[PDB]
């Protein structure tokens, strides 16, 4: 459906155009696997949050309503002059942090969706100005955002994301329900360092079906027919 | 001239509309002699054909048919909704006469 | 030479300008012997054609009829903005001269 | 007529199915003379080509060719899963004749 | 032979480098008779035309000319960046030659 | 029959492989009489052309020619990386005899 996330950024439009889209700490652009990001949903929920709103260990977080996003905004965002709050479609790269995480989410009043790998440009909307805090009400709308593709799609279900969660190798979670059905190789169940190298393996694969995903529906479009 | 695909499809014989409003499942393209078509399936097991260029289409109909195939591989590749298919019904599978695209 | 699809239009009789600020509602295409076509519609119910190619068309025409149709699967497929359209009207439906696209 | 890839497949000697469900890993282009073909590779390692134009092609094919050629250049850089190709073993590498894409 | 836009420029008699360095603002295409055409604008107001084919073009470029308005319609489109054009000057509006994409 | 751009381009005498492994930087493209072509750069330096169309190619080379520039625009759009270029490197820039992509 239609439903929008939002997070509040002082990195401008132009700088998001030019990275492909809301980046997680330490990369540059999108589609750019070159080296990669740890990603551990767990350790990107309990990130604190300096300058930016959560977006470390390659999740991108995200708010369920622009008044959720922008008092959030302000307690990071309030030294910056200008900054934006950016309009974000539902998609299956993005998931409910509370729900994955269960009783062992950190910040659970915070209600956060979190995108693995981050937002790229076509699925954000538009975005809101907002004036040493001051927010400007007037919605600028994203050239490149795709209506149809994306009011035809959800945030993904927990049930995608248990196996990413991310806790400790000899966490309690992993014996339990849900997780300790989707719990990967080391994890909770019979080399060291399995649990993590098969987490951080699992969101690398997730992250590059679903880059797979966008390429094909901004690509696509690229196309010009020939004879 | 007709204003849309049901009153377009009406000019014909032999030819019905099949509403979708679905996004295609399959695309698959043949280069092999005498199969030099596309077919489509959608997920409810529907399935459409382009038909190999012959005596059954005049000159005019070359071109629209070279067409038809693009719009097909990129409606598939961007998963665009089709609304609906004009078919000739006395093909097997259905042949294409028309589609469109809308939601 | 025209410098704007406005000043394009008045070039010809039989022509007018709309103007829609719009993306394509829907695209249709049709491979039909005699009816190798195109229709577009808006949301607003506006509803446009690429005339079949025939003798009303010079030979320099014959290509850029079809890349306007090329044009206009693009654009429904892109969303993009229709700004104006340029188009004879007296055909039924009205038949597409120009398009312009700006945000 | 056939409906799928595999009962096309079936209807010319020297041919067989290669099931890959996957993205292509590389596509090579040349214009090179005589060399005038693609060559696509999977991560399994799997090769093939569109073979160039020649003798053993009717003439209704040539076109099917450069439409081939095109599918798997916009399937390389979508990255579109390649469910199945039909292919002539009788050729090094496998010549394609046929491709379907779903998922 | 040329190594960049710039040196391509300097062979021809009454052209110049206009630096846009931006998207385009504006594309429009006309299949008009005799005025088969597109027109691009930037948003500093400047405008550019894709020439009507005519006595003034050796044959060799009439394929290049159709490159052209399918670089121009999907650059914006993409909303790429436009680096430089090299027009003719003598021409209302400019007559776009070559153009460079880059960043 | 090559199975890959390596061995292709070992197959002639005044070829050599380019290994870039990078996206494209610039993209640019004339319709300038005599100069129909294209030319792209990498972030290197390094300086490649699609040469005209002349007697040095045969008539299966024409449509290749088209069909390289096209390929080079779309890779360039979509920054996908560029592995090799097999080249003649008896013109100045390099003229493309072939292209592989891969990540
Ligand atoms: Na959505
Ligand atoms: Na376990």
């Amino acid at each position: 459906n239609d439903d929008k996330l939002y997070r509040a950024d002082s990195r401008p439009p132009d700088e998001i155009k030019q990275s492909g889209g809301l980046m997680p700490r330490g990369q540059s652009e999108y589609f750019d696997r070159g080296t990669q990001m740890n990603i551990n949903l767990y350790d990107h929920a309990r990130g604190t949050q300096t300058g930016f709103v959560r977006h470390d260990d390659g999740y991108v977080s995200t708010s369920i309503s622009l008044r959720s996003a922008h008092l959030v905004g302000q307690t990071i965002l309030s030294g910056h002059s200008t900054y934006y709050i950016y309009v974000i479609a539902t998609a299956p790269n993005m998931f409910n942090v509370n729900d994955v995480l269960g009783a062992y989410s950190p910040h659970p009043d915070e209600q956060e969706v979190s995108a693995l790998g981050g937002i790229p440009y076509s699925q954000i909307y538009g975005w809101y100005r907002v004036h040493f805090g001051v927010l400007d009400e007037q919605l600028h709308r994203n050239r490149g955002y795709r209506d149809r593709y994306y009011s035809n799609l959800d945030i993904a279900p927990a049930a995608d994301g248990y196996g990413l969660a991310g806790f400790p190798p000899e966490h309690r979670a992993w014996r339990e329900e849900p997780w300790i059905h989707h719990a990967p190789p080391g994890c909770g169940n019979a080399m060291s360092n399995t649990c993590d190298e098969k987490t951080q393996s699992l969101g690398v694969k997730f992250l590059d079906e679903y880059q797979s995903k966008v390429k094909r529906q901004i690509f696509s479009g690229y196309q010009s027919e020939i004879d | 001239t007709p204003q849309n695909i049901t009153d377009l499809c009406a000019e014909y014989h032999n030819t019905q509309i099949h509403t979708l409003n679905d996004k295609i499942f399959s695309y698959t393209e043949s280069l092999a002699g005498k199969r030099e078509m596309a077919i489509i399936t959608f997920k409810n097991g529907a399935t459409f054909q382009v038909e190999v260029p012959g005596s059954q289409h005049i000159d005019s109909q070359k071109k629209a048919i070279e067409r038809m195939k693009d719009t097909l591989r990129i409606a598939y590749l961007t998963e665009a909704k089709v609304e609906k298919l004009c078919v000739w019904n006395n093909k097997t599978p259905h042949a294409i006469a028309a589609i469109s695209m809308a939601n």
